[PDB]
This record gives C-alpha cells, sequence and structure tokens, in this order.
C-alpha cells in the first residue's frame, strides 16, 4: 500500500533528479540517477527554469562550448551573467578548466600529495562568497531553488581540495539539504571522513537538527526515515571504512526489494561478501551482474580479484580477452589483465600492467601492492622494497602494505630488520592466525625464544579451526626443548597427537614427527607399553619415518 | 557440415599479356597516321 | 576553416580525457590467446602436443584405451592397437564393439 | 489434421520452395499456442543457415540455447553458424561445457575438432574429426570436415578416396559429389569433374554452390 505509494514518489523524482543534473553538465549524479531508475521495481515530460529569452540564448553557447571541452571559451562568454543558474555554470566551467589542465601537467607523478601530510584556485573561491552575499536568498530560507543547493556544492569541493576540511562538510550538508539525491555531492562528503569516529558524528548530525527543504522536495519524500540517500549513505561509509553497523540491516532488505534490478546495489552486496572472505557466494553474485549487465568497468576490479585466488586460468583467459575488447583506458581494464598475465608466469610482462593501471587513476592504491609481488617472483628484491613502501606513504593504514613490505625482507638474511614491519602489521589486523605466526618464526630466528613462545599461544586462540593448530604445537613444543625444560613440552606433545585422534586419523605429516619424538622420550622414561602404540600407529608416514617407528616397535616389543 | 569459399577464377596472366600487347598494337599504329 | 564542426568519426572530444592520446599504443596490443601461448612462457610442437593431452584427458578409461594409439587412414579402413590388430573398414557398428571386446574382454588359450 | 501438416512439414527438407515452408510456420505460431517451441526455431535456424543469414544463426540459436544448453537437434547448426562467424571466444565456451558432460557423444569431438579448425590447426584437427567419425557412424559432419581437412592442405592424392568414401557411404546427398568433382577439377582433370557436377546437380537441382561449379 503505502510502499507503492513510495514506488509512485521515486521514478518522479529521479526523473526529475536526472534531469537538472544532466542538464547542468555534472555526470558524477547523472549517470548514476539513471542508473538507479532502470533498476527500480516496476509498479508528459517535465521540466522548468526561470530563463529570460535573452539569457536562455546564452545557455546554449554555454552548454554546447562544455562538453566540446572548450571550458575556456565558456567562461569567456559567460562572464556578464548574473542568473544564479548560469553562475554555477561558469565557475563550473572554470574550475573543471584547471581540473584537466593540472591532470595534463602530471603523468609522468605517480605520488600524489604533499609530504608534510592556491591562489589560482582561491581565484574561484572569491567569487562564489561575493555571488553568494549578492544573491537574495543566502540559504536558509523556504524559497531556496536547485540552483542555489547547486552552487553550494561547487564550493564545498572547491574548499576540500584546498584542505579546508570541517568547512566543506558544512557546505555539503547546506547542499544536500537543499537538495538531495545528488551522488556526486554525496560521494566528495564521504571522502572528507577519515575514521568511523567521525561517520557516528555525522550520522547523529543527519538524524536529530537536520532537514530537507520541503518546498523543493516533493512530498512523502523529506521525511529522514523514508529518504534513499541517508539509506544509501548507511550501506556505503558505514562498510568502506569498515565501520560499526548500526540501523544497517532493516535499512539494506529495504533496498533489496524498492531496488531489485539496481546494478549498483548487487555489486555491492556481491563486495560485502567479497569482504568478509566468503569467496565462493560472492562468485555466484558476481556471475549475475556480468550476465545480466555485460558492460561494467566499475567493479569488475574484485571480479577479477576473485578469479586469481579461485585460480582457473581458462576462465581468467576468457575474462581477460573480453574485458580488454571493451577499452584498455578504465583502471580496471589494465589491473584484470596483469593477474591474467600473473598467472603465466609471465613476470616482465604483469609488471607493465599494475604500473599502467594506477596511472590511469591514482587513487586505486591497491596496484601499488600487488606490483610490489610481481618483483618478488622476479628475484629483485631492491626494486620490490620501493613499491611496497610507496603504498604505506599514500596511506599508512595499509595491512597489505606493510605485510608485503615484511616478506620482501624476511626472504632476505635480514630477518629482524623485519620485525619493525611486521610489528605494524600487527596493529592493523591483530585477529589473524596468519600474521602473529609469522611474528612468532622471525622471534625464533633472532634468539629471543622468551619472546616467541608468548607469540605462538596468541596464534593458537586466534585460531578458528583447531586442525591449524598442528602445525604451531610441533614447532612450539620444540622451543621449550632449546629452554631446557623437557616435562613442560610433553603436555603439548599431547595436544597436537591427540588432534589426529579427534579428526579421525588426520596421519599428517608434522604430526609424524610428534609420534617418533614422543616414542623416543617414552623409552628413556621406561614405559615400554605406552610407546609401543606410539610407533604403529605413525607407521604410516614417510620412508624414513615408517623404519623409524618399525625399530622402535622391535625395541619396545622385546621389553615388553 | 561446413562449406569452404567456392571456386572463384581472376584475370590470368596470358590474357592480360594478350591485352597489353594488344594495347601496344593500337598505340604502334595510330602515330604512324599521324606522322 | 571547419574542423570541429563536423562530428561524423572518433574525434577528440568523444574520448573522455583529451590527454590519453599521449600514450595512444595500448589499442594495437594483441592479448595473448587462452591456452596453448602459455606454453612458451616456460620455452624462453610441444605446445600442439600440450593442447592435446589437455584435450585427451576427457576420455574414459576404456575409451582412452581404445584410442590410446588410434590411428586412421584416408579410405576408411581402420587399424586399431592392442595394448595383435584389428584392421577393418569403418561405419560398420560391429567393428567397434569387436575392438571393445579383446580390450576388456578375457581371452584365455588355456594350453 | 491441419496441425499435423504443419508439424511434419516443418521437418521438410530445404532447397525447395522455401516459402511454403515459411507460410506454413508463420500459421503454426500465431494461431496455436506453439509459437516459440523447440522444432519451430529449429526450422527457422536451418532456413537462416540455407540462406546464410547468420545473424539470425546467432540470435535464435543463442534463445534457444538459453533454455536448453545441451539440444543435440541443433547443435550442428549452431557449430557452423558460428565457425562461420569465427567467434574463437564462444567456440572454446560450448567446446569446454560439452566436454565436461559428454565426453562420448561425437558432437562435444567435432566442436573441439571445429575450434582448432578455426585457429587453423588442419593437421590436428584431422584426428579429432577422425574421433567423431569413429564415435558416431552416419554423421555427414565429421566426415565432410575431415575430407576438408585433407583437401585444404596438400596431399590431395587421397582427398580424392576421402571423397569417394564420403559419397559412396552417405548416398543421397549432393554435396560429396560437388566436392569429388570440384577437386578433380582442382587437379585440373576436366570430364571427371563435370560427371561429378551432373551427379551433383541430379541430386540435388536448387544450389548456387553446385550451379557456380
Amino acid at each position: 500500500d503505502s510502499q507503492d505509494k513510495i514506488i509512485h514518489d521515486i521514478r518522479i523524482q529521479l526523473r526529475k533528479a536526472a534531469t537538472e543534473l544532466s542538464r547542468w553538465k555534472l555526470y558524477g549524479s547523472s549517470k548514476w540517477a539513471a542508473e538507479a531508475l532502470a533498476g527500480l521495481a516496476e509498479a508528459i515530460p517535465q521540466n522548468g527554469f526561470g530563463l529570460s529569452e535573452t539569457e536562455y540564448d546564452l545557455y546554449l553557447l554555454g552548454s554546447t562550448l562544455f562538453d566540446a571541452k572548450e571550458f575556456d571559451r565558456c567562461v569567456f562568454f559567460l562572464k556578464d551573467v548574473t542568473n544564479p543558474y548560469l553562475k554555477f555554470l561558469k565557475l563550473y566551467s572554470k574550475f573543471l578548466s584547471w581540473d584537466k589542465k593540472s591532470q595534463e601537467s602530471m603523468e609522468n607523478i605517480l605520488t600524489t600529495g604533499k609530504f608534510t601530510d592556491q591562489s589560482n584556485i582561491s581565484s574561484i573561491l572569491k567569487e562564489i562568497n561575493t555571488f553568494l552575499e549578492s544573491y537574495e536568498i543566502k540559504i536558509d530560507d523556504d524559497e531556496a531553488d536547485l540552483g542555489l543547493a547547486l552552487l553550494y556544492y561547487l564550493r564545498g569541493v572547491i574548499l576540500k581540495q584546498e584542505k579546508n576540511i570541517s568547512k566543506a562538510m558544512s557546505s555539503f550538508l547546506k547542499s544536500l539539504s537543499c537538495y538531495s539525491f545528488n551522488w556526486s555531492c554525496w560521494l566528495e562528503l564521504m571522502d572528507c571522513l577519515q575514521k568511523v569516529d567521525d561517520a557516528l558524528l555525522l550520522n547523529n548530525y543527519l538524524y536529530q537538527n537536520f532537514q530537507f527543504k520541503f518546498s523543493e522536495n516533493l512530498g512523502s519524500q523529506r521525511t529522514i526515515e523514508f529518504n534513499i540517500m541517508i539509506k544509501f549513505f548507511k550501506l556505503k561509509v558505514f562498510e568502506e571504512l569498515n565501520g560499526q553497523l548500526e540501523d544497517y540491516f532493516e535499512d539494506l532488505e529495504f533496498l533489496l526489494q524498492v531496488f531489485p534490478n539496481f546494478t549498483f546495489l548487487k555489486a555491492y552486496n556481491a563486495t560485502i561478501s567479497y569482504n568478509n572472505l566468503d569467496y565462493v557466494t560472492a562468485e555466484s553474485r558476481f556471475d549475475d551482474i556480468v550476465k545480466q549487465d555485460p558492460y561494467r568497468l566499475n567493479d569488475l576490479e574484485t571480479y577479477s580479484n576473485i578469479l586469481y585466488v579461485m585460480q582457473k586460468n581458462s576462465k581468467l583467459a576468457y575474462l581477460a580477452q573480453f574485458v580488454s575488447q571493451i577499452d584498455r583506458f578504465r583502471p580496471e581494464t589494465c589491473c584484470i589483465i596483469a593477474n591474467y598475465y600473473s598467472a603465466r608466469q609471465e613476470h616482465e610482462k604483469s609488471i607493465m600492467y599494475f604500473r599502467r593501471a594506477l596511472t590511469l587513476d591514482k587513487k586505486t592504491t591497491n596496484a601499488w601492492t600487488l606490483m610490489g609481488h610481481e618483483f618478488v617472483e622476479l628475484s629483485n628484491s631492491h626494486a620490490a622494497i620501493e613499491c611496497y613502501r610507496r603504498a604505506v606513504d599514500i596511506c599508512p593504514r595499509d595491512f597489505k602494505a606493510w605485510f608485503g613490505l615484511g616478506q620482501a625482507y624476511a626472504l632476505l638474511d635480514m630477518h629482524l630488520y623485519s620485525l619493525y614491519y611486521f610489528q605494524k602489521a600487527c596493529t592493523l589486523k591483530p585477529w589473524d592466525r596468519r600474521i602473529w605466526q609469522v611474528l612468532g618464526e622471525c622471534y625464533s630466528k633472532t634468539g629471543n625464544k622468551v619472546e616467541a613462545i608468548k607469540c605462538y599461544k596468541r596464534s593458537i586462540k586466534a585460531s578458528q579451526t583447531v586442525d591449524q593448530n598442528t602445525s604451531i604445537y610441533y614447532r612450539l613444543a620444540q622451543l621449550y626443548e632449546e629452554l631446557e625444560d623437557l616435562q613442560e613440552c610433553k603436555k603439548f606433545m599431547m595436544k597436537c597427537v591427540d588432534v589426529e585422534e579427534l579428526l579421525e586419523g588426520i596421519v599428517t605429516d608434522e604430526t609424524v614427527k610428534a609420534r617418533l619424538w614422543l616414542a623416543i622420550f617414552e623409552i628413556k622414561a621406561g614405559n615400554y607399553q605406552l610407546a609401543y602404540d606410539y610407533a604403529m600407529g605413525v607407521s604410516s608416514g614417510t620412508s624414513q619415518e615408517i623404519e623409524e617407528a618399525r625399530m622402535l616397535a622391535r625395541e619396545c616389543r622385546r621389553h615388553m | 557440415m561446413i562449406r569452404r569459399a567456392p571456386t572463384t577464377l581472376q584475370l590470368s596472366h596470358d590474357d592480360v599479356t594478350s591485352l597489353i600487347d594488344d594495347l601496344n598494337e593500337q598505340k604502334l599504329k595510330q602515330q604512324l597516321n599521324i606522322e | 576553416s571547419s574542423s570541429s564542426y563536423r562530428d561524423s568519426y572518433f574525434q577528440y572530444r568523444h574520448l573522455p580525457a583529451p590527454h590519453h592520446i599521449l600514450y595512444a599504443e595500448w589499442n594495437q596490443d594483441i592479448l595473448a590467446l587462452p591456452d596453448e601461448v602459455a606454453n612458451i612462457t616456460m620455452a624462453m610442437m610441444t605446445s600442439e602436443q600440450n593442447s592435446n593431452r589437455y584435450w585427451n584427458s576427457f576420455h574414459d578409461e576404456d575409451d582412452w584405451n581404445l584410442f590410446n594409439g588410434m590411428e586412421l587412414e584416408s579410405n576408411g579402413v581402420v587399424t586399431f592397437a592392442g595394448q595383435e590388430t584389428i584392421t577393418g573398414s569403418i561405419f560398420d557398428r560391429r567393428i567397434t564393439q569387436l575392438a571393445y571386446a579383446r580390450n576388456n574382454g578375457w581371452h584365455e588359450l588355456a594350453l | 489434421k491441419e496441425i499435423m501438416k504443419n508439424l511434419y512439414k516443418i521437418n521438410l527438407s530445404k532447397y525447395i520452395n522455401t516459402e511454403d515452408i515459411t507460410k506454413s510456420n508463420e500459421i503454426l505460431a500465431k494461431d496455436y499456442k506453439l509459437a516459440d517451441n523447440v522444432d519451430v526455431v529449429r526450422s527457422k535456424v536451418d532456413i537462416c543457415y540455407t540462406q546464410c543469414k547468420f545473424n539470425e544463426c546467432l540470435e535464435l540459436c543463442e534463445t534457444v540455447l538459453e533454455n536448453d544448453e545441451f539440444n543435440t537437434n541443433i547443435l550442428p547448426a549452431y557449430i557452423g553458424c558460428l565457425y562461420e562467424l569465427s567467434n574463437k571466444n564462444k567456440l572454446f565456451l560450448l567446446s569446454h561445457r560439452l566436454a565436461e558432460t559428454f565426453p562420448k557423444s561425437a558432437i562435444t569431438w567435432f566442436s573441439v575438432a571445429t575450434y582448432y579448425m578455426s585457429l587453423d590447426r588442419i593437421s590436428e584437427a584431422q584426428k579429432y574429426y577422425s574421433k567423431s567419425s569413429i564415435l558416431d557412424p552416419s554423421f555427414a559432419a565429421a566426415w565432410l570436415g575431415f575430407a576438408h581437412t585433407y583437401a585444404l592442405e596438400g596431399e590431395q592424392d587421397q582427398a580424392l578416396t576421402a571423397y569417394s568414401t564420403a559419397s559412396r557411404f552417405f548416398p543421397g546427398m549432393h554435396l560429396p559429389k560437388l566436392f569429388l568433382g570440384m577437386q578433380f577439377m582442382a587437379m585440373n582433370s576436366l570430364n571427371l569433374a563435370e560427371s561429378y557436377f551432373v551427379l551433383a546437380y541430379d541430386i540435388c537441382p536448387n544450389d548456387p554452390l553446385v550451379l557456380n561449379e
């Protein structure tokens, strides 16, 4: 009943949302808006602008010279206009002229940022503030048009690029309050967030002291509980930052009902499966995207990422040939192929695509660690070290980069010199068995037996399954043997052997050495009967393992 | 079951050379009339 | 003159970033075909046998045995290899069954 | 009476008054619920393949294979149409899919062999046509392709014997006779080529290939 009424509300609004945003030549939200309407559940044109025929002539000149890449020429003709709708177009033309120019200026420059972590940009900011004061609304009024709301979006984005955080956020809230359903505005707002605690602060602000201009937005939509962007905000920020979830479940199923055919949600839904190390289910989820939407180079980087871990080179060779045929200029299309080329042990070529995949979009820092790995297999440790090191300098909170850099030193003899890197990676993901076991090996190899004991015990607790603790137990028992106390290591020798019985006779290699050692000590204890069965149980190991127990079996049988 | 390209033939060398020779005949005799 | 007014072909404004033309060589890259070219990496006639073995893995044991040394001549006369020989003309159902027989069947001279 | 007449008439051979078959299947499509059944789309595929409407080959074949991925009635025509279109990737997927499911049936090995055929591997695809021929007799596709492997690259002497075997063991088709006559023509031996061509014309009166030859 009411859901259908909501359905009836969304198409008209999304018709409006895609109309003006495409009409104002910004494609960050216009492309997403039509996508959202296309996937909406099955249940005269709309247009309006307060422009005079004299000034409307300049719009056609302004609009057509915009997408013709002649941004500078558009500014010159549209200099003297005073309407807020057109005033945005001039400064948007002005802003994108700088953004395009900056891209041309640096192409050899891979790393982006300032080591410690304007005047031309500050020129743009003044017209916004000067025009905003002159205009006779200045927000906070019921009669607030889309253009003024859209003007605040440019002000926010121009403030962010100057690193003036905590003022662009307020500007973005003012823009969204007057006009929601602007994805490019939301993305710039999500970007300025840095930590999960910041998300909780903004989320509260969105609930108590935030409200939309009910005049501009259609009815039954200005309510926060029945909004859509707030919902899409919940699914977005809460999971890319991997923050603590709240008000997230009931929203997710609500969006799947309203948007059953929305391609973006399923890829996000598949990505959720990806983030939880659930690879098998995510593959089924992704297979619907490719079949339903074959041309989508937006989230396929994870698809080819799934396939690489999954193994199955024939399928990867199929994907690599198919994806490259669409176009070779997306950031993703240059990372899928490199994965296909990496599986074929052709390293001097695979190393090439990772550098290529990063150049198109420098934000894809995940390709840095992969490019570093591709040096290690080339027996070139020097080149690998820099590739990993750039990754942490882009963002220090990269567990992948620290781990990949730690190994490159661990492969060489510099065991202790790699201990700091492994220690740093510990803080990123403490709840992992893999990292803890490696730390124990470094301590073992550096003559720190007192610390290595405590390191392995922590790894044991983190392991989800007991069977993975078989390898640690035997090595942990050895360290006690180096700490001249043979009685203490017996208890751990009981556990590692007992896991074999609890696993209906796993008969694994690292338990074979456990039984041989355990039987040998039992002979010194004088208990031949308790040692006889140990040799018989390990009679299905290696060639040297069976003979070692067989002769021990004869020795204990004689004294039995 | 698949069909290959059906047999087709183009201008041979013998006939084209014969036409070349003929072209030389009517490009050789007419200038005698002019002269 | 008139250069940018015509729009009948791929132009400089149809691609999103005008500076992508600086590279402009990635279009002319032959991507490696799926299966057999993986054999040239190890090498840096063998590739065809590898592809032949890969496609040969999809047999049953008895079917593989029959085709283990199988050779087919042009006139249709068929030669069967026993791991005796069963040289008989093809398209008759009986010869194949006979080949299966002395393959998996039991034959004993018994003195 | 009328529905069974149309149903039988769907399956008749082409090259003769195909307009009548088109009208009959159009009548069968709308009037009765049999609008998009297996045999009607199979007849459309056969018609497009005879008239070399390869685009319609792929649309109708994909729209039917999306329901039944392993319909053996249409797979030969589907493989020929794709081979004409040289869709190497799609052929590899089909060959692999049929390899995991129907190793015994000759359709799978014919598909793998034509996958090799599309990559210009005539000498190797020779063996795979041989395997497809052995696994199923009375199959024109396998033996005719095998003869094509003989005739395409060198070794012309025994392609004649291969085509003679095709003609004798598969009577009633003009195609083997036409191929044998054209191969004799390739030898520059004339009277025998004309004799086989008139034989093929006798078997099939309406075929552009035989008349062009």
